[PDB]
């Protein structure tokens, strides 16, 4: 009984004024709490218009580093929640509640709001279709064998899809099933660099693509986005 | 005063049947609480059986865990290790090369590649002599939150870690209760003594 998780946001769209109160829902088809650690497998993920996404919560409650305590994230099991205190300018953005209990680790449709650790990937692709693309990703400011390298699709408009992710010192890779004869990975120990060859590409191959980093115990969720690499199949 | 029995030589080598092997391990170390040499457990099954291990409380020569399936050996009670005798001249305790690589799932009992998980070893407070070599075990989670430090004698002149930390699964973090989050496994019975 595997079945893949479904997280359903609510509201999809949320018209803000500056120092409002605001509550975005994340709710699951699955619990997402383990049950040896009580720990709850979501995260919250901020994507600022022109931007990478950014980790604000792992964890249900435990924001990283650096991130204002106006966000709060609660929660337990299949209901979860993000508040924003008092709500600034700076905070519109779309919000994506994240799992990764479960393979294939999936995202939610997003709330829209409206009024060191390096991953840098290689240039934009403009290819054509029945072509092939290989986009690199290169590791900097940590022990890159210590780390899982994670491979996100972004449409404008739609949600991010887990393409899947890579051991990077045991060079085992997980892929989501849709995109099982679409990617593959591999990985370079030496000069520090995951790739993603992606092939037989279509109209629906044409997307903005991430390598995204993961880790074990505290640091199990995705942190450290890459800058992205937009492939357009024409 | 306490349940004796005598240990293996064999170290790394292929044995005659996974029937003989396992079926002459249950037999010595059933019942035992204090190995005059070496425990030895390699080779074993995905499945395999191990509770024939749980009163085991001391091994006075070293403990080698190697080219397991088994996805947990469980040496709860394993209290001290003396390193009277080593292995590769170093090491009183040896985990080596422990199984296949699998991903974050939880294992399907017949379905999932084999390899140990994780060394339950939650009593371990003490090594006399020798350091710890752990190498190539893609399941295995929870060396790298142990203190190895509180673990060693302070006689101890071969105190050595040659630990990989290479998985290819991400570890689930300590249960809470385990304080300072060193922990052998993901059980709140599994925290470092």
């Amino acid at each position: 009984q595997p079945a893949d998780i479904v997280l359903t946001q609510t509201p999809s769209s949320l018209p803000v004024s500056v120092g409002e109160k605001v509550t975005m829902t994340c709710k699951s088809s699955q619990t997402l709490l383990y049950s040896n650690n009580q720990k709850n497998y979501l995260a919250w993920y901020q994507q600022k218009p022109g931007q990478s996404p950014k980790l604000l919560i792992s964890w249900a409650f435990t924001r990283k580093s650096g991130v204002p305590d106006r966000f709060t994230g609660s929660g337990s099991g299949t209901d979860f929640t993000l508040t924003i205190g008092s709500v600034k300018a700076e905070d519109l953005a779309v919000y994506y509640c994240q799992q990764y209990s479960n393979y294939p680790w999936t995202f939610g449709g997003g709330t829209r709001l409206e009024i060191e650790v390096q991953l840098q990937q290689s240039g934009p692709e403009v290819v054509k279709t029945g072509a092939s693309v290989k986009i690199s990703c290169k590791a900097s400011g940590y022990s890159f064998t210590g780390y899982f390298i994670n491979w996100v699709k972004k449409n404008s408009g739609k949600s991010p899809e887990w393409i899947g992710h890579i051991s990077s010192s045991y060079a085992t890779s997980t892929y989501n099933q849709k995109f099982k004869n679409k990617a593959a990975f591999t990985v370079d120990t030496s000069s520090s660099t995951a790739f993603m060859q992606l092939n037989s590409l279509t109209s629906e191959d044409s997307a903005v693509y991430y390598c995204v980093r993961s880790g074990n115990y505290e640091e199990y969720a995705m942190d450290y986005w890459g800058q992205g690499t937009s492939v357009t199949v024409s | 005063s306490t349940q004796v029995c005598t240990g293996t030589d064999m170290k790394l080598r292929l044995p005659a049947s996974p029937e003989t092997h396992l079926d002459m391990l249950r037999h010595l170390y059933q019942g035992c609480q204090v190995v005059q040499g070496n425990l030895e457990l390699t080779y074993l099954p995905t499945n395999a059986s191990l509770s024939f291990l749980q009163d085991i409380q001391e091994v006075q020569g070293y403990v080698l865990i190697a080219h397991n399936q088994v996805r947990q050996v469980p040496l709860q009670r394993l209290r001290i290790v003396r390193g009277t005798q080593l292995f590769e001249d170093n090491y009183a305790l040896a985990v080596l090369d422990n199984g296949d690589p699998l991903n974050n799932t939880t294992p399907v009992t017949g379905a999932s590649p084999g390899g140990l998980r994780e060394l339950q070893l939650r009593s371990l407070t003490e090594i006399l002599k020798g350091g710890v070599l752990i190498q190539r075990n893609p399941q295995l989670c929870y060396q790298d939150t142990i203190l190895w430090k509180d673990i060693f004698h302070k006689n101890n002149q071969l105190a050595l870690t040659l630990i990989d930390t290479n998985r290819s699964r991400a570890c689930h973090p300590c249960s809470p209760m385990c304080k300072g989050s060193r922990c052998w496994g993901e059980s709140s019975e599994d925290c470092q003594s």
